């Protein structure tokens, strides 16, 4: 009943700009907190940026502060990143990440960065 | 009518187990009276009361 | 350690004062569940069985009896009769 | 057996009796059958049930 899939990914260059997408079925986004995970390969994976229940707060991870832009829209049903300053450390699969009841994570896109 | 002294004891006996019957399809408070589905919608702890 | 390896350190054999940890005011939330933290220091007990673990910051919540949760129902669950208390507080300064 | 009209009162009050007194090993549904091991760490307007 719980889906998330992911869209808006490319191929990009160093300092190319991009605008993500994790669609959302089964669940108002209105109750539950939101994340984004990213999967470079031979990296482990790590939490890029978060925006609270409420939708008040906005959290980002050490690397990504200042650059990163996190948006939400609950009338689409939809959770939406948006890319500046691309840099090819950054080259990773992106899912977006929700806790409803259990954790579920969505199959990703791959964003490249050369 | 003339065996009536035996005949209200049998409807006596009768409606009160018949009382006893048709008390188990209420609620007392629940959403439903059958515990199938207080124990499948419901969280354990609070389907506890 | 984490919540996949939560630590079990068991306490015995000693005098457990708990006006101290009531009065110290930097943990965030104080749950606690079986009789009273007044009467803390008042009653006898057999076995202690203090844990150490560390969750989310959004998963405070599902530290109770009976919740549901990745932590909940399939990594560290509470039973419904449980009988202490949570101490919480932040650790954003020390991970 | 020959007194057993009186020995059968004698029999039920004392086992009736019995009976009252062991009800008092019962919490009906708490936590623990000790009253300040239900209430008194739980916050007094959820021990009240």
């Amino acid at each position: 009943q719980v889906q998330l899939v992911e869209s808006g990914g490319g191929l990009v260059q160093a300092g190319g700009s991009l605008r993500l997408s994790c669609a959302a079925s089964g669940f108002p986004v209105k109750n539950f907190e939101m994340e984004w995970y990213r999967k470079a390969p031979g990296k482990e994976r790590e939490w890029v940026a978060a925006i609270q229940s409420g939708g008040v707060e906005t959290y980002y991870a050490d690397s990504v502060k200042g650059r990163f832009t996190i948006s939400r829209d609950n009338a689409k049903n939809t959770v939406y990143l948006q890319m500046n300053s691309l840099k090819p450390e950054d080259t990773a699969v992106y899912y977006c990440f929700v806790y409803v009841g259990r954790s579920y994570i969505g199959q990703g896109t791959q964003v490249t960065v050369s | 009518s003339a065996l009536g002294k035996l005949q209200d004891v049998v409807n006596q006996n009768a409606q009160a187990l018949n009382t006893l019957v048709k008390q188990l399809s209420s609620n007392f408070g629940a959403i439903s009276s059958v515990l199938n589905d207080i124990l499948s919608r419901l969280d354990p702890p609070e389907a506890e009361v | 350690a984490s919540v996949y390896a939560w630590n079990r350190k068991r306490i015995s054999n000693c005098v457990a004062d708990y006006s101290v940890l009531y009065n110290s005011a930097s943990f965030s939330t104080f749950k606690c569940y079986g009789v009273s933290p007044t009467k803390l220091n008042d009653l006898c007990f057999t076995n202690v069985y203090a844990d150490s673990f560390v969750i989310r910051g959004d998963e405070v919540r599902q530290i109770a009896p009976g919740q549901t949760g990745k932590i909940a129902d399939y990594n560290y669950k509470l039973p419904d009769d449980f009988t202490g208390c949570v101490i919480a507080w932040n650790s954003n300064n020390l991970d």
